[PDB]
Order: structure tokens, then sequence, then C-alpha cells
RNA sequence: GAUGUCGGCUCAUCACAUCCUGGGGCUGAAGUAGGUCCCAAGGGUAUGGCUGUUCGCCAUUUAAAGUGGUACGCGAGCUGGGUUUAGAACGUCGUGAGACAGUUCGGUCCCUAUCUGCCGUGGGCGCUGGAGAACUGAGGGGGGCUGCUCCUAGUACGAGAGGACCGGAGUGGACGCAUCACUGGUGUUCGGGUUGUCAUGCCAAUGGCACUGCCCGGUAGCUAAAUGCGGAAGAGAUAAGUGCUGAAAGCAUCUAAGCACGAAACUUGCCCCGAGAUGAGUUCUCCCUGACCCUUUAAGGGUCCUGAAGGAACGUUGAAGACGACGACGUUGAUAGGCCGGGUGUGUAAGCGCAGCGAUGCGUUGAGCUAACCGGUACUAAUGAACCGUGAGGCUUAACCU
RNA sequence: AAUUCCUUGUCGGGUAAGUUCCGACCUGCACGAAUGGCGUAAUGAUGGCCAGGCUGUCUCCACCCGAGACUCAGUGAAAUU
RNA sequence: CACAGGUGGUCAGGUAGAGAAUACCAAGGCGCUUGAGAGAACUCGGGUGAAGGAACUAGGCAAAAUGGUGCCGUAACUUC
RNA sequence: AGGACCGAACCGACUAAUGUUGAAAAAUUAGCGGAUGACUUGUGGCUGGGGGUGAAAGGCCAAUCAAACCGGGAGAUAGCU
């Protein structure tokens, strides 16, 4: 099935009656509206193309404000695609809410991880500290050696090193859903999912199941 | 560590192309006195935006 | 949240005062031991007509930790002492006939059945 | 590798030998000379005298 | 990582920074405009707006508070006296800053940072 | 923001009372054992409150069986089913974390006798 | 005219002669549990006592604690215990200086990375008019572990003891990704206590300095020990192996023709990157429809006029960030500060009154203050402009209108 | 044994586990009496071993405060080739 | 070298303090001849740290800890 | 009284880190030892190279020591590069 696009709100508890508290991701999702079908004979696969959201009339660029107008719907803040199966069909201009969710169980949650920035080995990918003590000169947190000797006379492709952590995209997969509520066009899934507060999500059903 | 071979001035030239300043895209005019200045800025003559804001 | 070489005292009357784990049985490479954990222990200090002996090693069943046990609804119950309860290497058992200090509802299985009766208050 | 090993050559040979007998359990080791062969020689001597003071040991007992 | 955290640390220490824009306010009291770099004013309306809302209120416990944030009489009577009642129905916003060039020494871009009713 | 808070709002406890650091509350709390459902009483010096809306907290301090036991309860969790406080006391901090380290006469705490 | 060395540490990478998990054959395989060989390298594959140790023995675990190559991998990554200078001593040898694959105590480990390589992040041009988006997926990378309990079932098997295959469910260990609702850490930007001293004329109240003077709490953020999730199922083709039909060879025969099964290995399925994929792809949308002059006369050069879509620059900035970059916003505005209200933390300010000889207590009072939080609010700053980017986009051949 | 090769000798103590330590034994490779023997209170920035306390030494790292590293302006090296 | 070194004698305020220690000050003298930003890895110098508490390592290296005055009390052994 | 004790100046230099083209051709920071003595320090003097001096390390004798430095023999010699 397709999904839908939503925003990060927050984190909350939700406290069952028979006293268990489960944490939550609320996720605010819209009326996602679509704004181009495509298909087999025009562009070689079939999926749908929506948007979500307000954007400032004067921040819409002349190219943008064309392929919103000619769906017929309100410039949202972004473009997203769904592929579709070969039993769903939507059409140009069709709203989309949160009630597509209202019988799935798990669902898996993309977004784009909160960025770290340049980010050391034992940061990055849990790298050993060496000693704090002991005569260590220098070389605490150094990621040690990065390769063999004269063979190969190199270092391999892959090799984890520092760099750029997080601001990347990032699934979530299987996070019960908890709660569906279509009048606050809310999302209440069990658990945490990636970003920060007031990031956008990618919210599918679960492929695992 | 140190250089093993002596680089060239081709070498030098390609790691120096990146090195070029960029001139001011376009200075602003004072709506009042007509003072060409940085944009956001005052002007030599202490005017911001055709107001007179600092004296002398 | 017990280790090796922690320190332990015992919660019952077997004999023993210090005990120290010297294993936490259950799993290549595991770290720590919560309550209702089996782990293997070294009596370091004993009393002189009790059940066991100073320097012996056997199991024991960790009953409460200063890091103490998490509820479903996000609760927490700590303890000021990580304190166990001996058991045999063989049946894991308990060995005293007593048990001290209150003991929490993580032990509440047929397998430690003995140590929730005898315990003078579950929380 | 021989315990206080002197040198580039001596650090990285493996003169000392050490032989179990499976059956029994017991051990002899001989690092004292240079060679690895002589060494083993001198071990499988000794475990040789030790099975045999073994079955000594039993004949007096 | 610096997520959501507020403040310059403007190479310095922590009692330096204190003290170095308590003097800083304590100037543009006085003067109603001064030229600094860009950073340090716009860490300056931080320091000053709120002395200058305190003032609005004349009280025992206020004067003492801001004799305690600006330790000179002058300035405390000079803010409760005119800056207070000067800016009595302004919200907020008691100061602006005006960019004006690059330091000659150090080419550091410069501000002055003025009252606006000055 | 509005949203989290009004989801928050509609869970939260109507019925919670006015207690504070250093006095001396009771806390019946569910117990579910195979399938009888009862209440078992906590009563102990209240040491800590977290208040944070839906997700506030308080800690108790007690001494059951010559243990020290502390639990921190959540304050509007459904297994907390009443709250009572028995003695009022008087201190003058918001934690009173000194007491780990104080037992019998050491721990007493001045009632707060208005 | 110098290739630094044992062990350890950090980080590895490959082989298979496989230690565990997977599949099989035979068994002196009843079951359980083994033995032995064959296939299989996806993942996994201890912590300590002693010793400089490698090794090894020992203790206790584990599904298992594999064997190897990599300058016995790795000192321009660390160490420096061993070894390996100069001091000293013992045993022993020598008349002696001295010496010992004898021992003992002590004893400087440099290098700012030019190139390749690797991890990240940009600029340029290209992709054939320019531009804004959304894609496709050639290709590449990640991941791939396993215990225990229960049901099947005390069933099959077994004289008993004991005790399954196949299949199903639950819950763990280690590892990884994300996140901060909780539990915590931190929180020299918030509150308080307090010691010495100095200053604000003094009292009172504050400030400075003493590691934040010492402490006790703690918001936001970041974070683990905190809590969500993952490894799969399925599919294709197979390995060892098992077969069906079937002659050569009237029988037999898994094979020669033909057909079917068969594993954590392979190709997918899951996640991420990805059109510089120069083989530069696709889709949608937006913009530009002037004149004139020369030459060597063409994908030629000018001249004037025109300057679009969009971009860049500048400014306010950001859970974005080394700088670039990326995101939001620029008055037709909530981008930042301020302000307002709330929350949170601290814990009842000051001043005044009362009680007390006084320290101090009580009342005003949950008071006062309150960072990064939440909800609002144009008070301040985000200026009109200017700048770049053009003027309908080559040839040939097809198809269609023509 | 600052001396013992065999050797991690053997036995005892300490530890869950002790090639080190302490007590013995004597089979002294290769102790020994002023190149002194064996004791020895006190002393030692002396060697070895053990315990309590204490802890980021470590499981296993996290956050914070400063000085660099990074960017801008000015001045402006070096080995090596 | 306008170099975190070396360089003999004399003078000796206040408060606290045994003190020429140490903290804060007086008289007096200085802010150390590149600055401005930012708030990555990593290095250096510090602060704090859940549970554990030497498991680290050649080795408790380093750090943490102890720390004053008065009084009580104090073992083997000893050359007393 | 004391080659007595604690501890500044003073004299030293046991541990670690930093620095190692250094702030420094031996230092800085945190600790550490002695601190009325075989102590420490100023000024001047004396001992000279196979010589001095050495509570002895082949230590020291002007950043030089199993034989100082300067000049000379001297273009020593070099079956070696
Ligand atoms: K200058
Ligand atoms: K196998
Ligand atoms: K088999
Ligand atoms: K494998
Ligand atoms: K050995
Ligand atoms: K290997
Ligand atoms: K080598
Ligand atoms: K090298
Ligand atoms: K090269
Ligand atoms: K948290
Ligand atoms: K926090
Ligand atoms: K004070
Ligand atoms: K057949
Ligand atoms: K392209
Ligand atoms: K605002
Ligand atoms: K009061
Ligand atoms: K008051
Ligand atoms: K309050
Ligand atoms: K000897
Ligand atoms: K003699
Ligand atoms: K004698
Ligand atoms: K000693
Ligand atoms: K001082
Ligand atoms: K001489
Ligand atoms: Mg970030
Ligand atoms: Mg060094
Ligand atoms: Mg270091
Ligand atoms: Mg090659
Ligand atoms: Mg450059
Ligand atoms: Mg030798
Ligand atoms: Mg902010
Ligand atoms: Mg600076
Ligand atoms: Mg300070
Ligand atoms: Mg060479
Ligand atoms: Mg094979
Ligand atoms: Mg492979
Ligand atoms: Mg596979
Ligand atoms: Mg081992
Ligand atoms: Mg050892
Ligand atoms: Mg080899
Ligand atoms: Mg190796
Ligand atoms: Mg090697
Ligand atoms: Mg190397
Ligand atoms: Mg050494
Ligand atoms: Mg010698
Ligand atoms: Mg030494
Ligand atoms: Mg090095
Ligand atoms: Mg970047
Ligand atoms: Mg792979
Ligand atoms: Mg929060
Ligand atoms: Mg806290
Ligand atoms: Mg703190
Ligand atoms: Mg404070
Ligand atoms: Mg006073
Ligand atoms: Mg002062
Ligand atoms: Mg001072
Ligand atoms: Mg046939
Ligand atoms: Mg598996
Ligand atoms: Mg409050
Ligand atoms: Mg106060
Ligand atoms: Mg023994
Ligand atoms: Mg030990
Ligand atoms: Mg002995
Ligand atoms: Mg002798
Ligand atoms: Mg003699
Ligand atoms: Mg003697
Ligand atoms: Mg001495
Ligand atoms: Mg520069
Ligand atoms: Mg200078
Ligand atoms: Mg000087
Ligand atoms: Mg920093
Ligand atoms: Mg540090
Ligand atoms: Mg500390
Ligand atoms: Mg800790
Ligand atoms: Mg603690
Ligand atoms: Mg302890
Ligand atoms: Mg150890
Ligand atoms: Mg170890
Ligand atoms: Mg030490
Ligand atoms: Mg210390
Ligand atoms: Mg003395
Ligand atoms: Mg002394
Ligand atoms: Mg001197
Ligand atoms: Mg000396
Ligand atoms: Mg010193
Ligand atoms: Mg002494
Ligand atoms: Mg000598
Ligand atoms: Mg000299
Ligand atoms: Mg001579
Ligand atoms: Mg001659
Ligand atoms: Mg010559």
């Amino acid at each position: 099935m397709i999904g839908l696009v939503g925003k990060k709100v927050g984190m909350t508890r939700i406290f069952t009656e028979d006293g268990v508290s489960i944490p939550v991701t609320v996720i605010e999702v819209e009326a996602n509206r679509v704004t181009q079908v495509k298909d087999l004979a025009n562009d070689g696969y079939r999926a749908i193309q929506v948007t979500t959201g307000a954007k400032k009339a004067n921040r819409v660029t002349k190219p943008e404000a064309g392929h919103f107008a000619k769906a017929g719907v309100e410039a949202g803040r972004g473009l997203w695609e769904f592929r579709l199966a070969e039993g769903e069909e939507f059409t140009v201009g069709q709203s989309i809410s949160v009630e597509l969710f209202a019988d799935v169980k798990k669902v898996d949650v993309t977004g784009t991880s909160k960025g770290k920035g340049f980010a050391g080995t034992v940061k990055r990918w849990n790298f050993r500290t060496q000693d704090a003590t002991h005569g260590n000169s220098l070389s605490h947190r150094v990621p040690g050696s990065i390769g063999q000797n004269q063979t190969p006379g190199k270092v391999f492709k892959g090799k984890k090193m520092a760099g750029q952590m997080g601001n990347e995209r990032v699934t979530v997969q299987s996070l019960d859903v908890v709660r569906v509520d279509a009048e606050r066009n809310l999302l209440l899934v069990k658990g945490a999912v990636p970003g920060a507060t007031g990031s956008d999500l990618i919210v599918k059903p679960a492929v695992k199941a | 560590a140190v250089q093993q071979n002596k680089p060239t001035r081709s070498k030098r030239g390609m790691r120096r192309s990146h090195d070029a300043l960029t001139a001011v895209t376009s200075l602003s005019v004072d709506k009042t006195s007509g003072e060409k200045h940085l944009r956001h800025h005052i002007t030599a003559d202490g005017y911001y935006r055709g107001r007179k804001v600092i004296a002398k | 949240m017990i280790q090796e070489q922690t320190m332990l005292n015992v919660a019952d009357n077997s004999g023993a005062r210090r005990v120290m784990c010297i294993k936490v049985l259950g799993g290549s490479h595991r770290r720590y031991a919560g309550v209702g954990d089996i782990i293997k222990i070294t009596i370091k200090e004993a009393i002189p007509r009790g059940k066991v002996k100073k320097g012996d090693v056997l199991k024991a069943v960790v009953v409460r930790t200063k890091k103490g046990v998490r509820r479903p609804d996000g609760s927490v119950i700590r303890f000021d002492g990580n304190a166990c309860v001996l058991l045999n290497n063989n049946s894991e058992q308990p060995i005293g006939t007593r048990i001290f200090g209150p003991v929490t509802r993580e032990l509440r299985s047929e397998k430690f059945m003995k140590i929730i009766s005898l315990a003078p208050e579950v929380l | 590798r021989t315990s206080g090993a002197g040198g580039q050559h001596v650090n990285r040979t493996e003169s000392a030998v050490r032989i179990t007998h499976i059956p029994t359990g017991i051990v002899t080791q001989c690092q004292n000379d240079r060679s690895q062969h002589k060494n083993k020689d001198q071990a499988m001597k000794q475990m040789k005298a030790k099975l045999y003071e073994l079955e000594m040991q039993k004949k007096n007992a | 990582m610096r997520h959501r955290k507020s403040g310059r640390q403007l190479n310095r220490n922590s009692s330096h920074r204190q003290a170095m824009f308590r003097n800083m306010a304590g100037s543009l009291v006085r003067h109603e405009i001064i030229k600094t770099t860009l950073p340090k004013a716009k860490e300056l309306r931080r320091v000053v707006e709120p002395l200058i809302t305190l003032a609005k209120t004349d009280s025992v416990a206020n004067r003492r508070l801001a004799f305690a944030r600006t330790r000179d009489n002058e300035i405390v009577a000079k803010l409760f006296n005119e800056l207070g009642p000067r800016f009595a129905s302004r919200a907020g916003g008691y100061t602006r800053i005006l960019k004006c060039g690059f330091r000659a020494g150090d080419n550091a871009p410069m501000a002055y940072i003025e009252l606006v009713d000055r | 923001s509005n949203i989290i808070k009004q989801l928050e709002q509609e869970q939260m406890k109507q019925d919670v009372p006015s207690f504070r650091p250093g006095d001396t509350v009771e806390v019946k709390v569910w117990v579910v054992e195979g399938s009888k459902k009862r209440l078992q009483a906590f009563e102990g010096v209240v040491i800590a409150i977290r208040n944070r809306g839906l997700h506030s907290a308080f800690t108790v301090r007690k001494i059951s069986n010559g243990e020290g036991v502390e639990r921190v309860f959540q304050t509007h969790s459904p297994v907390v089913d009443s709250i009572s406080v028995k003695r009022r006391g008087a201190v003058r901090k918001a934690k009173l974390y000194y007491l780990r380290e104080r037992t019998g006469k050491a721990a007493r705490i001045k009632e707060r006798l208005n």
C-alpha cells in the first residue's frame, strides 16, 4: 500500500488501563493531495506524487506554481512519490487522509536523522578508546592502525574512519500503530522515529510483516 | 612527513585555482545622500536607508 | 547491575555475609546481572557455624540492586544495597531457610517460588 | 619462544619445545638449546624417562 | 554539537564574559550609542534590554537588582530615572544595531549599537 | 506544542493531592498476582518531586525490614491508585537526597505545623 | 650513505585445512548423545589467576571459545614489561682487563602528510536554449549470530533409565540503527547554602577573587546504563547428497536423451547511496517570438535595443554545519533578538512589622529570581534597488501532418 | 637464595584460579665466614607480595569549562626534493 | 632572540593565619606586541559522572582519597 | 642536645604528563627529597692535559672528555668509498 507524509510533532506517553506506559511518537499527518499520477505508458512505472502542508505564495516559484496548477491543488511544502501496487489507483487532485492507516498494525517510518556533524571514530563507529593512562601519548581517541604492512600497501575501501555522521535518510521498520486520530490528523506510533521535532516523515505500511 | 619529489608549477597553480578573490557583487545607493555603500551597512557619511544615523 | 568483582550482601541465613560475583551466567560476553538473574559467586565472609564456608563457589540469584528494577509504567524501585540469595550449583534451589529484607515481583516464577514465599515483603 | 630470549633471532624463533602425553597428562619441556631439534630430542628423552619412572613408581608401590 | 544552545562564548571564560558585558552595558547606558564588534553588539542586546525592562518598574528591590547586574549607581540612576520612563510604552527592542564596516586593525566586522529613541 | 499538550491533558489525573518534599505519604498501588488484583501500600518520605505535567513523578523513601527502599512513582500512572499525605514535613530543599546517608534519629524531619 | 624487534593495545583484512550455527553419507547410528567423512566461509567465535611473555596450566563461562596468511598484519597509530648501550651486584669463568642462549635492581620511543590510499565535504565544466522539481535504477555498500523455556509430548524410541525428528510460540545474550517519552549523567549560561578577604561612605543588601572558592539542587541540549526497532519469511538457480524414468550393456543403472528435490553459501527479497550510468536516462512545469551592420561569409563577428524563468549576492538565521554545502525567512514578515503570558528549576527575595538580650525565628509569602523550553506579539534588525543569467535554441535521415 | 640449570622443584599458606609472594625442605648446576657469615630495632623518592580506603585505571564511556585545531584580516618558516 | 631559564645583597603594610605558607588587599606596578569570529573530529589543561570498584596494567601508572588543633587511645618488635 | 622531627626561603631532582623543526641545545606543570648541617651561598685565590680534581659515575676540567682547546709537523697515512 502507499504511504503518507507527516511531521514529527514530538514524543508522548500513553497510559493503558492495565498500568503500562507506551512511549509514542506523534506524527501530524494532514491531508496529502495527489499532484501527479505516473503510469507505464507515459513514465514506465506506476506511482503517485503527493504534496502536503502549505507554502508561501511569494516563495513558490513559477515552475512549481505551474506544476501545482496543472493538478489543481494548493501548493504544499514539498513533493514525494509513492509506488503503486497493481490494485491501487488514484486520480490527480484526490486527497488522502490519515484514515488510510485505520487498519494497519505496523508501519515503517523514514526520516532524516539528526545531524551530529564531523564525528570521530569512537562516536561514529563505536571504536574503543585506547588507554587513558599508562604512558599513552596523544592517542586516547585516535583510530589506531588503518591497515597492514607492505601487503597490501594501501587502505581498503569502506574503512571505518571519522567523518560526517547523521543528517541522512534513516528508516525504522515495524513500529506499532498505537492510535489513528482522523479528526486531529494524528498518528501515534510506538517508539522513536528518525529526525528532530518538526521534520518530515514518510510513513508506509510495514514491508516485513 | 615531507615530499619525496618537488611539486611542479603546474600543480601549484592547480592548487591555487580556488584562491581567487570575489569582488563585491554590487553597491547599494543611499536614497537620500546618493552615496554608494555596502548593502545593509551605513554610508561613509553616516547615512543608512536615507536617515542620518550617526552625526559626523 | 552486577558484574564480576561486585561484592554483594546475602539476604538469607545460609551463613554467608559477603559474596563476590565471579561470573554473570547466561550468555557469551554477558555484562550485567539484574534482579532475578543467576550469578556464580565465591564466599568472602561467613559466620562460624553456617551451612557454607568461606571460599566456596556456588550460585546465587540477585534479589536487590542499587540500580533497581523498572516497572511497565516507568516506575523504578531502588534499594540501598546489592543483595543475593545463595543457591546450590546443581539444583539451584535456595540454601538457607529464611529470607531477610524485601524482594521484588521479578522473582515471581516457578524457579524462585521458595524465595517469594519466604520473603518478608514483596514489592 | 623461549623465556628471556635475547636478540632478534631468539625473540623470533620458536625453539622451546613442550611434549604432553595425552593418556597420562605428564608434560616435559626443554629450551636449553638454540636448536628446536635438539630441544625436541631432549624433551623426548625426558618424556621416556618420566614414563619409565611412572612405571617404576607403580612397581615400587 | 550545540543544538538549541544559546550564548556566544566569544573566546573568553564565563567570568570574563560577564564582566565585559557589565562594562559594555554601563557604557551603552551612559553614552546611548557605542561602536563595538557585531557579535558583541548582538550579545549585548540580551544583557542591556532586560536591564531597561527591569528599570520600567521603580522599586528598591529593582534598584538593588539593577545594581547587582551593573555595579554602578550612576547607571542604575540613569536607568530608573530616564530610560524606564523613556521606554515605558515600548514593548521591547530598546536598541538598534547598524553595521558600519570593518575594523582597520584586524578586519573585524563592526557595528554601532544605540538606544532607539536617541 | 498544542497537540502534545492536548494529548497529555486528556490523560492527566484530576485529584492528585498537594504534597511537598519531606511529607510522609502513603501510596496505594495496584498489585496484580495471577488473576487477583489488590492494593499494596508504600508509605514513606517524599524526597523528590519532578513536576512535568503528564510526566510528573515523585520519589518516596522508606526503611522496609531493615533495608532502605526508594520507589519512583509516575504521578498520573493508572497503577498509582491513591496518594494520601499522612504527615507534613518541614524542610528547606526541593530534593532531600541527603537523607540517604542518615538513619534513625539523624533522619528525623520536623513537622510543618501550619 | 639504516627495511626499527617480542608481547600487549587500537584497527583490521583475506584463506579454508569449518570451532558453532546450516545441509548431507556411513556408523560397532534404538532414542538422547556421539564417531567419521563430504558440502558449506553468511554471521558468530569468553572473562579472569600466574608470568614481559608467546605458549601453557588453572578457575568459571559459552552455541562455539577454529586453524592460518597478511614484513609471524599493524611503533611517520599507542605502549615499552621482555629484549638491546652506558650504573651496580650475585653465581660462575679468567692472574687480570673483563665475560656468561646465567641471573638481578635502574635506565630519553622524533617527525606540522607532498604523493598514492582511505573517510567526509566543496568548487568547475559537461550532459547541446535556459531553468525549477520529481524520478528511474546501471551499479555500489550495509545487514545476515545465537541461547533458554513452553506446546507438540513424557509422544516416537527404549526392558528401564532416559527421551526425540518435523512443526509452533515466547523470552533472552551479543551486535547494529534510531530516539530522549521515561529512568539517569552532564548541565563553569538558572536558584540556593556557606568559608576567608576586599570593595560599593556606613547599616542593611550586593558584587569581585579564592579550581565554577567550596558545595547542594537543576532547564534546554547532548547523552546510556534508558527504550523502540532489526537480523527474517518468501522466490530463483545450486553444492554434497537423494531420486524417477531410462538405454549404451535383452539385466542393472540418478544420466548418456528427459524429469524432480536439495543448505546460514550464490541471485533476489530488507535498508542506504546512486544518471560524471560521458551509455550523463525519464516525467512534469516555467521562461525568452527586436532591429541593424560588416568580414575571410560561417554552428562568423559585431552594433544597438532587450535582461525573462531562475540564480546568486546581502541580511535575520537553523536540533544544518570545520569552511563550503543544506534548510527557513526578508515588511504582502514570526527568521533572530526583545517583550508578554505560561512552564520549569531553586526554595518563602528584598523592604517592613512582630517576638527575642542576641544569634535567629515568625508574618507579609510557595515569596523572589528563573538559560537554551512552550504559546503569542512587528518593539528592533531583516531596504527600494543593483548583479548574473537572454532574445525561440545545429546538421543528416526517417515518420507524420504537410 | 640479588646465587637453583633442571624448575612453574616438592609440601604448606594466601586466591575461584598464584611461573610472583610468604614458611619449610636440601637434590647447594655453581652459599659460606672481614673481595666477611648469619641476625638485626630504626631509617629508605630502594626491589617483590598482600589488605582496607579511594577512585573514569577499567566494564564503557557521556557531558561540560578553557587553550589549540577550523574561517577571516596581517606577518610569515622548516625538514625534503 | 624584546627567549616561560639563570642571577648576590637590602626593605618587609592590613585581615585571617604558627608562619617570609596560603587567600584577599594597601603603597606601587602591570594585562605578558598579532587580533576578530566560530563553537566539528582530534590534541592539551581542567570539572562532574548511574551501577560496579583494580575486573586496568609489566606495575594502582595516573587519578581519587587522607590532611588542622585539642583530648581519649594506640600492637609486634626494640639497640629502651 | 641532636649529620633529631614537621614545614617555607634556599639547595636538590624521585614519578607522570607536556614539549621533542621546543618558550628552553635538558625546561614547564602537578606532586617529590633535604632544609643547624658531611648544609647552602657571594667575592677572590690555587691545582693544567697522560696532567688536574673525583664521598668513584671514567665523573668533571667553558653546551668539548677512555685523554680539553688553539696553532704547528701537515697536503700524517688511507691495499678503502
Ligand atoms: K594589524
Ligand atoms: K556443522
Ligand atoms: K553425521
Ligand atoms: K563461515
Ligand atoms: K613458557
Ligand atoms: K587473523
Ligand atoms: K618486518
Ligand atoms: K612506515
Ligand atoms: K605516489
Ligand atoms: K532524557
Ligand atoms: K537533562
Ligand atoms: K563576599
Ligand atoms: K531405475
Ligand atoms: K542526468
Ligand atoms: K520572537
Ligand atoms: K521570612
Ligand atoms: K521577606
Ligand atoms: K516559584
Ligand atoms: K649458586
Ligand atoms: K679482599
Ligand atoms: K658484622
Ligand atoms: K621495604
Ligand atoms: K595570594
Ligand atoms: K692529553
Ligand atoms: Mg547538528
Ligand atoms: Mg614524550
Ligand atoms: Mg594524554
Ligand atoms: Mg600495487
Ligand atoms: Mg587554497
Ligand atoms: Mg648474549
Ligand atoms: Mg535557538
Ligand atoms: Mg583567538
Ligand atoms: Mg571565578
Ligand atoms: Mg637511502
Ligand atoms: Mg570444505
Ligand atoms: Mg563470499
Ligand atoms: Mg544471501
Ligand atoms: Mg589466558
Ligand atoms: Mg601479573
Ligand atoms: Mg611465515
Ligand atoms: Mg600475528
Ligand atoms: Mg610482526
Ligand atoms: Mg608502520
Ligand atoms: Mg625495559
Ligand atoms: Mg656495566
Ligand atoms: Mg628510577
Ligand atoms: Mg611515537
Ligand atoms: Mg557538510
Ligand atoms: Mg555485502
Ligand atoms: Mg524533553
Ligand atoms: Mg537529574
Ligand atoms: Mg553541577
Ligand atoms: Mg551561583
Ligand atoms: Mg555588612
Ligand atoms: Mg579585586
Ligand atoms: Mg588578586
Ligand atoms: Mg532398464
Ligand atoms: Mg539465522
Ligand atoms: Mg515550581
Ligand atoms: Mg541572597
Ligand atoms: Mg603452592
Ligand atoms: Mg590481586
Ligand atoms: Mg620461599
Ligand atoms: Mg659471596
Ligand atoms: Mg675472605
Ligand atoms: Mg656486607
Ligand atoms: Mg637519603
Ligand atoms: Mg591567515
Ligand atoms: Mg614580548
Ligand atoms: Mg627573560
Ligand atoms: Mg572545545
Ligand atoms: Mg579532555
Ligand atoms: Mg575529578
Ligand atoms: Mg562513577
Ligand atoms: Mg555513586
Ligand atoms: Mg568499595
Ligand atoms: Mg589484574
Ligand atoms: Mg586483563
Ligand atoms: Mg601515584
Ligand atoms: Mg589529587
Ligand atoms: Mg634534620
Ligand atoms: Mg622537612
Ligand atoms: Mg640562587
Ligand atoms: Mg647532583
Ligand atoms: Mg617542581
Ligand atoms: Mg626525613
Ligand atoms: Mg664502567
Ligand atoms: Mg662540559
Ligand atoms: Mg693519547
Ligand atoms: Mg711529515
Ligand atoms: Mg689529507
